[PDB]
This record gives C-alpha cells, sequence and structure tokens, in this order.
DNA sequence: GGGCTAATGACGGCGAATACCC
DNA sequence: GGGTATTCGCCGTGTACCTCTCCTAGCCC
RNA sequence: CGGAGAGGUA
C-alpha cells in the first residue's frame, strides 16, 4: 500500500493513515530522532512541512517536479499554527515575533 | 554508477560543506545553463555534481570566482 | 522569516482584539438544510464563508467583489481558509476563575495571595466568603468568612465594611494589591526571619512576585473575563456514514457554556434571589472549568455512555495530543510500505523495489519526464496514460530510478540505523528485497516484518541521502566499531563450514600452485573441499609509507581456506584467514580490513564474502537430523546416582540430622554437579566425535557433526540452547521465583512428561512478559534520554582546556574486566602521557589517539591516562569538537556540527531489550604489594595489620601496571608487606568480616577507664567455656543515667600514666558502640593491634534510578566536613554527629538513624566525603563533597558493570554526555559583583559567561554550586520551554512559561522541528552559521 | 415507531499539603 | 513554633501497522 | 476525512 499526493485531513492538512482510506505512512517520532542522528537536515525540513503539511509547499512542489525543478520553499507547517490557535483558544497570549 | 563518496570526504574532510557545495553546483546545472565539465553516464546531476567534487575541480573556491564573475558580467 | 516566540498572558483587551463576533446563541447548524445557523458556533459573520469566495444569501459569487461584506446576510466575503483563522469569544456575565492557576500545584494564584488552597476552593465553589478591605473592623484582609460569620459581619458591620463571594470577590483581590510593598515586605523578612519552611516559601513567592512585575503582566487576568473561542473548522462538524452527527466534545463544551451563559443572564435579567444565582454561577464556573480541563476537577463530565470526555488539556498532554501524534511524527505522502523479502544476489547499496510501488510513489517524476518528451503535453492525459501503464512508461520509471536513493524504515526504530538510504532496483513480484547483512543492523528478521519506503524529493535531500545515510557510508556503528556488516546465520555457516581440516579425504598431500587450480580442483571434485594441503599464496604489505611489497612462500593450509583466499584484496595478511573462521573472526576480520585498506575494499570485500557464503552454503548442505543430535550413554548412570544421592540426603532427613533448607540446598547442588557432569559429557561427546583413519590407523579430530558446527560456528546459540537439545535442561523457576527443588532431568531428543513440560512452561511465559514490559520501559527511556540531551550540538573545534578525567582499566575485585586500550581508544589527550622513564614525552599533551598509538601505549605500559571529557568541556552553548574525540561509526574526528547527545541516547537506550529486568582473599597473580591509602602496624604474631578503613591492595605485575585491586577492610591479617612480593596465589589478604576490630595503637596496660558495673554494663557469662566478658548494652534498655557514663578503654604505661600517642599529646582512649561484647579484664597488658571487644554486627530499572539519581532505600551518607569528630545530643529522633575542623568552624550536624551498624569511631579525624555508614552511594552528595569528575566516574562505572554484565558493550563517551546533560543546571551560592539572587537556581552556561566577563573587567565573579538534577527535571527547567511541553506535561509548563512571560528563543534541535525550519545540527548547523553572521 | 431536540484488579516516584510530637 | 512524618493527589505508561463494528439516543407525539 | 471499542502483525 502506498500513495502519492492524497486526501487530505481536514482538522490538520497532513496526510491520511490506513490501506482503506487511501493514506500513507505514518513517519513516527523515532524516525524524527533517527534523522537527527544523522546529520541530515533537509531530509526532515522537506520531510515534515513541504511533503507532509504545508499545503503552498506542497502544491508548489508539485508544480516544480512536474515542470522539473528540485526545489522546496518551507514556509510554516500548518500544524504549528492549529497548535498556537489552540493555545490561544485557552487563557494564553503566545505570538510570533520580529524579523 | 556511483557506489561510495568516500572520496569526495578525501578533498573535502568537513562532509557537511560536501553536501552544500554539491547541492549548489548541482541546482545550478539542473534548472538550466552552466554545463557539467564530466563526461555523464546518463545519470542524473547528483552523481555528476560528486563526480565532478571527486575530480577535484568543484569546492566552494571555484563557486565563489565563477558566482563572482558572473555578477561581474 | 521569523526568531523567538513570546508567550504572556491573556488580557481582555488583547481577547477582545482578538476575536471577530460574540457568540451569543449555542445553535450549531440548521440541521434542516446543511446551511450554518447565524451567532452560532458556525458562524458566518462572525467567522466566514462555507464555500470559497461564495456569499450566504449568494449575492456575489464573483471575485471582483473580494473584500465587500453582504448586506442581506452580512457575510465577508473570502476564501475559507480564514474560518482556520479567525477565533471568536463569548462575553461573560460573570468573571470566572482559569482551571490552571487553580489547580497546577504550585497554584500560581494560591501562593500569589499568600493563602491556603483549600480556602481558594471554598471561596471559588461559593461555600464561603473573603474579605476585600476590612479596614477598621474584627476581621483580617486575607480572612475567609461562612454564612453565619457572614451575618455577624451583617450585624456589626453593615456600614463601611464590604465582602463578596466567588471568582469577583477574587478578582477584587487581585486588583486590591501592591506589588512593590509586597516586595519590600518580603525581603525585609529574607533579611529578618530564620525559620526554613518560611524561608522556603517566602523565596518562592518573591520569585514570583519580582517575576511577574518584569513580567508585563495583571495578576487579574489570570481570573478570566471573556472565553476566548477556537476556530470552527478545528472542532469540525463531521457526519458519520447516516443522518447524524459523531463530532468532537468541544461543541458540545461550549453548546453547555453558552447556555449557561444565556440563561444566567436571563437570570440576571429577572433579578432572582441570590441562592440560585449563586448555583448557577457555580455552575458556569464549573462548565469553564470542564472547557479547558475536564477531570482535573472531581468526577468528570461525560458524553456517549459514563465516559469521560476529551478537553483543551487533553488536546495538548499526553500521548496522542498535537506534538506526539501531529507535529514530532506526522504521515508523510510519497510513503508505501510492504513485508520484506530477500533476493540474496543484490549488492548492499541497493535494494529491490515492487514495480507497482514505484509506478505509485514516483507519479510526479514520471509527469515530469511525460511533458518533458512530449508524449502528452498536459497532465490529465498523462495521469490517465500511468493509470492504463503502457509500453513507454516503464522505460521512464528506469530513467528516472536509477541514480535516486530511496530511504528504507523499520517502524520500532530504536538507533539510528533503523533507517538507512538504497538505490532501487526494479523487482517483479509485491514484496520488497532487500540486502542480507544489512538486516542485522535492522534487527529485522524475515518473518514477516513491514518495512516503510519514502522518497527524498529535492535535490539537497538526495545529496543528504546518498552522501550520509547511504548503507555504504554506515558499515561501522555508533553503539562502538564493531562492523555492523557482521554477517548473521547462513553465510557464517557457510565459512565456517569453508575453513576447516579433515584429517583426510581426496586430494590430501600433495602441492598447488596458486589458489585458481584450487578452485578448479573442487569444481572438479577432484579433491576435497578441504584438506591439509601446502599450497603458493602471495601476500602485500605495506609496510613502508603506503607503499605494497608483495611477498610469497609455501603455507600449509586446507583448499577451501585457498579458495577463499581469491577473495581479500591485497593488503590484508595470510594468517587472518587461517583459523577456523567464526563469527567473532570474520567480523575483526571485516574490522581489520577497514582499519587497513578505507572503504571501497571493505565494501566490495563484503559484497564477495557474501556471495561466495551463500554459494559454499549451498555447495556444504549442512542439514540436521535426528541423529545429528547424540545423547551420551553415561545419562541413565548419572541420573541413577542422583536419584541414589537425594534418597540419601532425604533419608539423613527423615533421620533427624539436618533441617529442611539444608536439605535443599545440598540437594540442589548436587542437582547442578550432577548437570555439570552431563554438560562436559555431551559436550565431549560431541566435539570429538570423529574418530577416523589418517591414511593410517585412526585418529580424532573436531566433528563434522551439525549441531556442534551450528553451535561452534556462534551462528545460532550457544553451549545453554545445545545444552538444552542434548543434555538435561537443568533447573527452572517458580513464579515465585524460588528455584524448584525437583529438577527437569529429561531432554528434548528423548520425550518429555506433563509435568516438567509445564514447569518450563511457567518459565517461558515468565520471559514473554518479561520482555513485553521490558521493551515498554526500554521506550520510556529513550524517550527521556533523547529529551534531556536534546540541545546539545558539537558547536566549536576547540576550546583549550587543560583539565580532563582520569583513565585506568576497570577491575572489581576479580580480573581486569576491560583494559585500559578500549577505554581511551578514539579520544584526545587532555594531558601528556608519561611513561616511567620519567619526563619521556611519549605523546604530546593535546592530540588524537588512534590505534596503532593505543599499541604504542600498551606496549609502553601506560597505568593512568589523563583525557579530556564532555563533563570537563568549556564551551559556550555546547561541546567544543576535541572533548568528543572520534566520532565512532567512522573514522576521523568528529566534524563541526554533528549532533551526538541523540546518537548518545539511542545507543544507551537500544539494548535495553536485550537487557535482563528481573570473608577472605585469595589473591590470584604474582606481582609486588601496593597499598593506596595505607596505614598499618604489626601485631603481636609478627603479622601485618591495616589501621585505616579506605586502604585499597594493588597488585603490581612483573610488567609494573595494576591488574589486580582489592577493598581491604580496616584491620585485616597480611603474611607480607609493602615493598615485597608475593607468588602466584598466596595467600596474604585475610580479615575477620564478622567482627569489628578495636586494634590497638600503643601497648600498655588496660585499666577500667570510665566502666560503670550494674547500670551501663551488663555480665553475660558464655555458657561453653566459662571465661566471660564484659557486655555493653545500647541507649535505651539501660537507664538514661547511663546513657551519659560513656564507655572507655584507656591506655596506661607501667607507672599508670597515660600513654602518649606519638603525632599528638592526645592518650590512648578507645570508644565503644552498644551492644559490644567487651573482651579484656583488669591486670593485662596489650599489644599494639589487640582486639579489646567481639563487636557485632539491579537491572534496567537500576539504569533508570541512575539517571534520575534518586536516593536509595538506605542511602550510605558521608562526612559533610573535614576535622576531628564528635558526638552529640542523644536520641531526639536520630542521634547527631558534629564534626569540628582542626583550623576552621564547627557548627554543621549530621542526624544518624542510628539503628544502622555505623563505621566511625567518635575520636576519628577524616577527610570530607568519607563515609559514615555504608550502602549505596548517594549521587548528589558526591558532587557536593566530592567533584564533578568523581561522581561521572561513579556513574560510568556503574552503568558499564551493568551494559557489560549483559555483555553488549557502549562506549563511555554516550554516558558522559547524557551525565553533562544532568548537571546542566547550578545553584548559586554567593551574588558577588553580579545581579543574580542568593538562592536563584539557574544553569550553568549562562552564569559562566555572565562571570566570565564580570572577571575580565576590573569586577569580581561570582560563586556557584552545580546541583545534579535527574534526567526528567533537567529537561524541563531550560531556557526553552516548547521541549518540556513536547516533554511528559503540558499544564506546570506551560502555567510556569506563562507567569514568566519567558521569550523562547529557539537553540537546539526539537524546537526548530516544531516551526519546521532546518534543524541546527548539520547541514542546517552550517545554515545557522550563515543566519547568525547576519545578525 | 419518530420529529424535534436539548464505578472497585496498578504502581513507583515525587513534591506539595498538613499532623503531631517536643 | 517547626522538623520530620506522614498522607494526598499528580503523573508516566514501548513504536508502527492491519481487520472489524459503532457511533446522541430520548420520547411524548 | 472524527473518536471510541475489540482482535491480530512485528
Ligand atoms: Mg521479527
Ligand atoms: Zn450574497
Ligand atoms: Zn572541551
Amino acid at each position: 500500500h502506498a500513495r502519492s499526493t492524497g486526501s487530505y485531513s481536514l482538522v490538520t492538512q497532513q496526510p491520511l493513515g490506513g490501506k482503506a482510506q487511501f493514506g500513507g505512512q505514518r513517519f513516527g517520532e523515532m524516525e524524527v530522532w533517527a534523522l537527527e542522528a544523522y546529520g541530515a537536515a533537509y531530509t526532515l525540513q522537506e520531510m515534515l512541512t513541504v511533503k507532509s503539511d504545508d499545503v503552498n509547499g506542497r502544491t508548489k512542489m508539485y508544480k516544480n517536479i512536474v515542470d522539473g525543478n528540485h526545489q522546496m520553499e518551507p514556509g510554516m507547517p500548518e500544524s504549528f499554527n492549529v497548535l498556537l490557535k489552540e493555545i490561544r483558544s485557552l487563557g494564553i497570549n503566545i505570538e510570533l515575533e520580529d524579523e | 554508477a556511483r557506489v561510495t563518496v568516500q572520496d569526495a570526504v578525501e578533498k573535502i574532510g568537513n562532509r557537511f560543506d560536501l553536501v552544500l557545495v554539491a547541492a549548489r553546483r548541482a541546482r545550478q546545472m539542473q534548472v538550466g545553463g552552466k554545463d557539467p565539465l564530466v563526461p555523464e553516464e546518463n545519470d542524473k546531476t547528483t552523481v555528476i555534481a560528486l563526480r565532478e567534487i571527486e575530480e577535484g575541480l568543484i569546492n566552494n573556491q571555484i563557486l565563489d570566482v565563477r558566482e563572482r564573475q558572473e555578477q561581474q558580467e | 522569516e521569523f526568531d523567538a516566540i513570546k508567550i504572556a498572558l491573556a488580557s481582555p483587551d488583547m481577547i477582545r482584539s482578538w476575536s471577530f463576533g460574540e457568540v451569543k446563541k449555542p445553535e450549531t447548524i440548521n440541521y434542516r438544510t446543511f446551511k450554518p445557523e447565524r451567532d452560532g458556533l458556525f458562524c458566518a459573520r462572525i467567522f466566514g464563508p462555507v464555500k470559497d469566495y461564495e456569499c450566504l444569501c449568494g449575492k456575489y459569487k464573483r471575485l471582483k467583489h473580494r473584500g465587500v461584506i453582504c448586506e442581506k446576510c452580512g457575510v465577508e466575503v473570502t476564501q475559507t481558509k480564514v474560518r482556520r483563522e479567525r477565533m471568536g469569544h463569548i462575553e461573560l456575565a460573570s468573571p470566572t476563575a482559569h482551571i490552571w492557576f487553580l489547580k497546577s500545584l504550585p497554584s500560581r494564584i494560591g501562593l500569589l495571595l499568600d493563602m491556603p488552597l483549600r480556602d481558594i476552593e471554598r471561596v471559588l465553589y461559593f461555600e464561603s466568603y473573603v474579605v476585600i478591605e476590612g479596614g477598621m473592623t474584627n476581621l483580617e484582609r486575607q480572612q475567609i468568612l461562612t454564612e453565619e460569620q457572614y451575618l455577624d459581619a451583617l450585624e456589626e458591620f453593615g456600614d463601611e465594611f464590604d465582602a463578596k463571594m466567588g471568582a469577583e470577590a477574587i478578582q477584587a483581590l487581585l486588583k486590591s494589591m501592591d506589588l512593590e510593598q509586597e516586595c519590600e515586605q518580603l525581603r525585609e523578612e529574607l533579611n529578618e526571619t530564620n525559620s526554613e519552611t518560611k524561608r522556603k516559601k517566602l523565596t518562592k513567592r518573591i520569585k514570583l512576585l519580582e517575576a511577574f512585575v518584569q513580567s508585563g503582566n495583571k495578576p487579574e487576568w489570570m481570573i478570566l473575563t471573556v472565553l476566548p473561542v477556537l476556530p470552527p473548522d478545528l472542532r469540525p462538524l463531521v457526519p458519520l456514514d447516516g443522518g447524524r452527527f459523531a463530532t468532537s466534545d468541544l461543541n458540545d463544551l461550549y453548546r453547555r457554556v453558552i447556555n449557561r451563559n444565556n440563561r444566567l443572564k436571563r437570570l440576571l435579567d429577572l433579578a432572582a434571589p441570590d441562592i440560585i444565582v449563586r448555583n448557577e454561577k457555580r455552575m458556569l464556573q464549573e462548565a469553564v472549568d470542564a472547557l479547558l480541563d475536564n477531570g482535573r476537577r472531581g468526577r468528570a463530565i461525560t458524553g456517549s455512555n459514563k465516559r469521560p470526555l476529551k478537553s483543551l488539556a487533553d488536546m495538548i498532554k499526553g500521548k496522542q495530543g498535537r506534538f506526539r501524534q501531529n507535529l514530532l511524527g506526522k504521515r508523510v505522502d510519497y510513503s508505501g510500505r510492504s513485508v520484506i523479502t530477500v533476493g540474496p544476489y543484490l549488492r548492499l547499496h541497493q535494494c529491490g523495489l515492487p514495480k507497482k510501488m514505484a509506478l505509485e510513489l514516483f507519479k510526479p517524476f514520471i509527469y515530469g519526464k511525460l511533458e518533458l518528451r512530449g508524449l502528452a503535453t498536459t497532465i490529465k492525459a498523462a495521469k490517465k496514460m500511468v493509470e492504463r501503464e503502457e509500453a513507454v512508461v516503464w522505460d521512464i520509471l528506469d530513467e528516472v530510478i536509477r541514480e535516486h536513493p530511496v530511504l528504507l524504515n523499520r517502524a520500532p526504530t530504536l538507533h539510528r540505523l533503523g533507517i538507512q538510504a538504497f538505490e532501487p532496483v526494479l523487482i517483479e513480484g509485491k514484496a520488497i528485497q532487500l540486502h542480507p547483512l544489512v538486516c542485522a543492523a535492522y534487527n529485522a528478521d524475515f518473518d514477516g516484518d513491514q518495512m516503510a519506503v519514502h522518497v527524498p524529493l529535492t535535490l539537497e535531500a538526495q545529496l543528504e541521502a546518498r552522501a550520509l545515510m547511504m548503507s555504504t557510508n554506515n558499515i561501522l556503528s555508533p553503539a562502538n566499531g564493531e562492523p555492523i556488516i557482521v554477517p548473521s546465520q547462513d553465510v557464517v555457516l557457510g565459512l565456517y563450514y569453508m575453513t576447516r581440516d579433515c584429517v583426510n579425504a581426496k586430494g590430501e598431500g600433495m602441492v598447488l600452485t596458486g589458489p585458481k587450480e584450487a578452485e578448479r580442483l573442487y569444481r572438479s571434485g577432484l579433491a576435497s573441499l578441504h584438506a591439509r594441503v601446502k599450497v603458493r599464496i602471495t601476500e602485500y604489505e605495506k609496510d613502508a609509507n603506503g607503499e605494497l611489497v608483495a611477498k610469497t612462500s609455501l603455507k600449509d593450509t586446507t583448499v577451501g581456506r585457498a579458495i577463499l583466499w581469491m577473495i581479500v584484496p591485497k593488503g590484508l595478511p595470510y594468517s587472518i584467514v587461517n583459523q577456523a573462521l567464526g563469527k567473532k573472526a570474520i567480523s575483526k576480520m571485516l574490522n581489520t580490513c577497514y582499519r587497513i585498506l578505507g572503504l571501497k575494499p571493505t565494501v566490495i570485500f563484503a559484497d564477495q564474502i557474501m556471495y561466495t557464503g551463500f554459494a559454499y552454503a549451498a555447495r556444504s548442505g549442512a542439514s540436521v537430523g535426528i541423529d545429528d543430535m547424540v545423547i551420551p550413554e553415561k545419562k541413565h548412570e548419572i541420573i541413577s546416582e542422583a536419584e541414589a544421592e537425594v534418597a540419601e540426603i532425604q533419608e539423613q532427613f527423615q533421620s533427624g540430622l539436618v533441617t529442611a533448607g539444608e536439605r535443599y540446598n545440598k540437594v540442589i547442588d548436587i542437582w547442578a554437579a550432577a548437570n555439570d557432569r552431563v554438560s562436559k559429557a555431551m559436550m565431549d561427546n560431541l566435539q570429538t566425535e570423529t574418530v577416523i583413519n589418517r591414511d593410517g590407523q585412526e585418529e580424532k579430530q573436531v566433528s563434522f557433526n551439525s549441531i556442534y558446527m551450528m553451535a561452534d560456528s556462534g551462528a545460532r546459540g550457544s553451549a545453554a540452547q545445545i545444552r538444552q537439545l542434548a543434555g538435561m535442561r537443568g533447573l527452572m523457576a517458580k513464579p515465585d521465583g524460588s528455584i524448584i527443588e525437583t529438577p527437569i532431568t529429561a531432554n528434548f531428543r528423548e520425550g518429555l512428561n506433563v509435568l516438567q513440560y509445564f514447569i518450563s512452561t511457567h518459565g517461558a511465559r515468565k520471559g514473554l512478559a518479561d520482555t513485553a514490559l521490558k521493551t515498554a520501559n526500554s521506550g520510556y527511556l529513550t524517550r527521556r534520554l533523547v529529551d534531556v540531551a536534546q540541545d546539545l550540538v558539537v558547536t566549536e573545534d576547540d576550546c583549550g582546556t587543560h583539565e580532563g578525567i582520569m583513565m585506568t582499566p576497570v577491575i572489581e575485585g576479580g580480573d581486569v574486566k576491560e583494559p585500559l586500550r578500549d577505554r581511551v581508544l578514539g579520544r584526545v589527550t587532555a594531558e601528556d602521557v608519561l611513561k616511567p622513564g620519567t619526563a619521556d614525552i611519549l605523546v604530546p599533551r593535546n592530540t588524537l589517539l588512534h590505534e596503532q598509538w593505543c599499541d604504542l601505549l600498551e606496549e609502553n605500559s601506560v597505568d593512568a591516562v589523563k583525557v579530556r571529557s564532555v563533563v570537563s568541556c568549556d564551551t559556550d552553548f555546547g561541546v567544543c569538537a576535541h572533548c568528543y574525540g572520534r566520532d565512532l561509526a567512522r573514522g576521523h574526528i568528529i566534524n563541526k556540527g554533528e549532533a551526538i547527545g541523540v546518537i548518545a541516547a539511542q545507543s544507551i537506550g537500544e539494548p535495553g531489550t536485550q537487557l535482563t529486568m528481573r570473608s577472605s582473599i585469595q589473591v590470584k597473580n604474582k606481582g609486588s604489594i601496593k597499598l593506596s591509602n595505607v596505614k598499618s602496624v604489626v601485631n603481636s604474631s609478627g603479622k601485618l595489620v591495616i589501621t585505616s578503613r579506605n586502604t585499597e591492595l594493588k597488585l603490581i605485575d612483573e610488567f609494573g601496571r595494576t591488574k589486580e585491586s582489592y577493598k581491604v577492610p580496616y584491620g585485616a591479617v597480611l603474611a607480607k608487606g609493602d615493598g615485597e612480593q608475593v607468588a602466584g596465589g598466596e595467600t596474604v589478604a585475610n580479615w575477620d568480616p564478622h567482627t569489628m576490630p578495636v586494634i590497638t595503637e600503643v601497648s600498655g596496660f588496660v585499666r577500667f577507664t570510665d566502666m560503670i558495673d550494674g547500670q551501663t554494663i551488663t555480665r553475660q557469662t558464655d555458657e561453653l567455656t566459662g571465661l566471660s566478658s564484659l557486655v555493653v548494652l545500647d541507649s535505651a534498655e539501660r537507664t538514661a543515667g547511663g546513657k551519659d557514663l560513656r564507655p572507655a578503654l584507656k591506655i596506661v604505661d607501667a607507672q599508670g600514666n597515660d600513654v602518649l600517642i606519638p603525632g599528638t599529646d592526645m592518650p590512648a582512649q578507645y570508644f565503644l558502640p552498644g551492644k559490644a561484647i567487651v573482651q579484656l579484664e583488669d591486670g593485662v597488658q596489650i599489644s599494639s593491634g589487640d582486639t579489646l571487644a567481639r563487636i557485632p554486627q539491579g537491572g534496567l530499572p537500576r539504569v533508570a534510578d541512575l539517571f534520575e539519581a534518586r536516593r536509595p532505600k538506605e542511602p550510605a551518607i558521608l562526612a559533610e566536613i573535614s576535622g576531628i569528630v564528635s558526638f552529640g545530643k542523644e536520641t531526639k529522633g536520630k542521634r547527631r554527629l558534629v564534626i569540628t575542623p582542626v583550623d576552621g568552624s564547627d557548627p554543621y550536624e549530621e542526624m544518624i538513624p542510628k539503628w544502622r551498624q555505623l563505621n566511625v569511631f567518635e575520636g576519628e579525624r577524616v577527610e570530607r566525603g568519607d563515609v559514615i555508614s555504608d550502602g549505596p552511594e548517594a549521587p548528589h552528595d558526591i558532587l557536593r563533597l566530592r567533584g564533578v569528575h568523581a561522581v561521572t566516574r561513579y556513574i560510568v562505572n556503574e552503568v558499564q558493570d551493568v551494559y557489560r554484565l549483559q555483555g553488549v558493550k557502549i562506549n563511555d563517551k554516550h554516558i558522559e554526555v547524557i551525565v553533562r546533560q544532568m548537571l546542566r543546571k547550578a545553584t548559586i551560592v554567593n551574588a558577588g559583583s553580579s545581579d543574580f539572587l542568593e538562592g536563584e537556581q539557574v544553569e550553568y552556561s549562562r552564569v559562566k559567561i555572565a562571570n566570565r566577563e564580570l572577571e575580565a573587567n576590573g569586577k569580581v565573579g561570582a560563586t556557584y554550586s552545580r546541583d545534579l538534577l535527574g534526567i526528567t527535571k533537567a529537561s524541563l527547567a531550560t531556557e526553552s520551554f516548547i521541549s518540556a511541553a513536547s516533554f511528559q506535561e503540558t499544564t506546570r509548563v506551560l502555567t510556569e512559561a506563562a507567569v514568566a512571560g519567558k521569550r523562547d528563543e529557539l537553540r537546539g534541535l526539537k524546537e526548530n522541528v516544531i516551526v519546521g525550519r532546518l534543524i541546527p545540527a548539520g547541514t542546517g548547523y552550517a545554515y545557522h552559521q550563515d543566519r547568525m553572521r547576519r545578525r
């Protein structure tokens, strides 16, 4: 069972899980630790941002791969913004800062 | 046709300047222009860039001189 | 793009700035149409449009009207993404106590008001009152009341006094409090008051207060006034397959809250009596409690049946909250997974892959090459083409694979060989073929494991994969330099069969000019595979400066071994192959190949090993039959005689000679002895089974029986498992753990009964459950260790320091367990190595050491090597390069950047599956005698006794080093002395441990000096002889009068004057404890060293307790200060011990629970950090007394003893850097010329870069004290808080970071993983060099 | 049948909260 | 007072799959 | 496209 670009999930713009719902694998937590253990960084950055979460980066990635380029555009993971809207949905002020 | 990148690290011992130098050169050879200075074996520009690393004629300095001169032109 | 993440407290103005409407009505949808309901949770005019760029009434479906809101229904026409971005709010009639500040423990409003939490809960839940500005009354300011007391306050002070109830009164309390006056008052009381609990609570209160004034917050913001609501898309309304809606419980919670608030407004419209609105506001406070954190207050509300529901704290806490579910581990596109299979013909730089999965994964690449070739210009017809799988697409797929790596990944990723990279080769079928040797790295058999593929997209990631994470780049392991390409089971069997010497076969006793004709003979069949034959080989030694020299001769060898010689590359000698080639042998073959010939000969040598091993294992035919296990015929007689012996011991019990437990122990020893007899018998009858002719009569050799080869190769199993397949399987334990008295006599080649099989079923199920829960605690240990050494990245190249720890090989009191070479190997020296040819600069003082230098060290016989360590590294925000030395799994030094904390945590917690969970010395070797911490005297016999407690015996060999070391107690009986020589096995070290000595320093008369008879002592008469002894009893059984009448034994001379001890002017008074048996009586002169009284008397959770650094169940306490010792006040709970320094100040005392068998006397002068009562050694006292280097030496030797007892080796560097991240914090002693507070706890690097420059100018630095926190604790108190939000809790961390306003600068891995930028570890560390060089 | 329709079988640690002698 | 001396809750719990069902049911129209 | 609950895979 595998996947190239299928349905994204609703509460978080993330790939789904399972074979029945046509989803993909889970790059788990210890696998992030494994990539950190190697000196590789770009693999992880396109992993949990471009290939997984950020909608603008992955649509421009799709256009770049069909247009011959190999280039990421990081932006911001959407799930981070979901986390921030939940913590801001508490009684907590948390923001982003200077250039 | 490439199995080990040992000699590439023998020419640049830092092993992370390897990645940045090879990626910068292979980006500048991928999308357009600035033709590879090695014969190719019908292989992608990744292997071409590492092969030109192991010929010694690519490092940070050659890219510095050539990008600076393309800026001057 | 941006920088540090700021956090603060919610202000009502900030809430109203955030929101874009008030939800006044608790509706959700229309549920008759699919349109949303106005001003409910799913509101358009508050949040936004359902569909993209379409108004609700349908006015402006055109993009030309972007921005303008409607007027028929008032909808801001934009995208629907704004319904993911706009929050909302609920105006509240009642102010509301936020729940986290109520019940965080420590409660922030709790200790902020200087008020107990019970009264706060009684105020908030409307069952009490509180005083707001009493003034000139009979009522205190913080005072709480009840209803009749409220009637009293109505009686006497219905005028000017005022008081309220509920959260509004708490808001009035927070508004009615100055902070600067509280600061002055608490600082004065810190200067004045002298009580420890008062000092503790006041210093926490003043830390919170002056941190809060530093913060830009107001305390009444801790009381909620307007409730901010989540966007609707994050709480979305999903319908199931049917006519219902099973959504999140957040919508039900907000529905409850809005109904409760609107009915409270309506009951503030009808002006109800106040008891009903007490209940109503209590319900609203309960509702906000359940919205924020359900279950934190008592019995929790529910949804479906009785099941407690999910809230915001459930969304952020726990496992399945967003950090461990959706941030650190994200599902990723371009992924796949299948069952693994082999395909042995592959090389290790490649893996097999199914065609259909490759056509699934690489779809955009295939699209790109399709419209590059222009067979279809558009993309939809291209997608139909790749759906059809036509004739051209497979050639395109073979184009796009050829040099593109992929990542392979077994799911339980323990350590960093859980993920590698491979170049795919397209294989028919549907399962991933995988190179076999690499399976031993994954610990992945072919039982049905499902490995997953990922595909790197970008060009940098392809270079990372091919350049770092390739299989070729990883042939050594970051555990240690054992190569992980050790072959597993079949190929090692084939090699061990291919190099062995049968005594005679075809071709035995001829000569051959080359291995080529040896292979030509074996493929002919005109010879043996293996026969001792003189052939010619040729080897290539590079003894000169990297230059090949070819030599040759005739060597005696075996023929298959000669065939194997055509595989080894040039530089290896011949003697690597001339042995039997077991698993350890072929592993060190690959190790020497890597150490001599670089990398590419080692990789191609591994490929050729695998090919030839599979080929000649197929040529072997190493099968197994039932006659391949030989039962010894002695076993019938051995079990018969064992049965006779246990009948004899049983009838000796039934006569009444022995006890039951003595019978149990003697019977179980004779069973173990018979078991070892069976073991010796079966091992002989296997390993010399081959008794055959030699071309003469008869000769024995090692046997070609099958299971002896499968055990002697080390392929699978050992003497335990082959013992169970032939001999008896010994003894098994019961579920209580008591070893079973009637052992398992039978064996698996014979039958088993019901009962012994049942007993082994008990044992096997115990083993399986222990492996399950052991993997559980192993996973939790790995998680703690990756979040305690999260932050640490090597950042510099040298720190230029001279300090370092000392390296000696490890000895407990047995063999030298791990020698000096392996601990020294790969680490960079601190100071120069001095050979005992004293003042020979053997190596320079700050250089790397590899294996040739280690042979130079070993043959020069160096005993102690001073070396740099990571805990003593002096790097600002990181660790220098040369304190880390060789990056293991590679040859050279660590590069600038490659982060070690993660490989350290993985290489510690990885073998946790492989772990377990639940007198007199005969000195061995021969050498001269050395003593450490020596103080001795000769007794009356002439023997040598030791007058110091902490004396160690070292055995110098004939070389000069220390090969034996023993812990000698105070007063042992040595037959020899120091400066002398003992023989191999000559008994010298002997003592009586059951009796503590009263051995005398001097000689003289023993009077009865301060010995009161009848009140302090008693007279016990030995019944066996009659020559009795005085018996001093304890402090509580006797009267309290003789408690201060101390027992003493004082030495006087022939004139009766006090014998003067040389060294002082003090006489020889000897004090005694309670429960002693005092030996001598009056009129006898003693010798020096004479007894004056007969004094009477671990697994994986051990590792977890060490890294937590817990106090044990009975902590061995130590001396806190140097000087003479003295006793104190008797039994005010404990017995107090006061050490007075000779020159310093005395007043420290240490209470001792005196039920312990103590060690020190009353008249002893000890160093600080010296033992008082023995037992397990507590780490914190070792740090605050002995030093940093001693405590890191203790932890590394203990945990190396554990991991080496299980036989899986871990190098010390990983443990040491974990120890460094344990004690990252510090505690301030004095402020000095800086501005830190006295009791302020603050991390070591911060105060180090503070006081480093404060000494660099004219000012003076400050004094600190490193305290040794546990792993889970020092993760929390960090510069970041987002790491601690990822680790183990959320409530405590976010309350602390809330009241701090702690500006969270990123600085580390996982923080930069959450925000999704580059990791400042590798290539990202060069990137962050660039970006930090910008600012 | 249906259209609204608004309890109890963990367990170790650990630190904060009181109790209770002295 | 106050220093231990308990007790009273808080909190953690191995990773990654796959298969299946069942989801708000209440209730006076 | 969400969450429970049950079984199995390593
Ligand atoms: Mg398995
Ligand atoms: Zn409209
Ligand atoms: Zn250093």
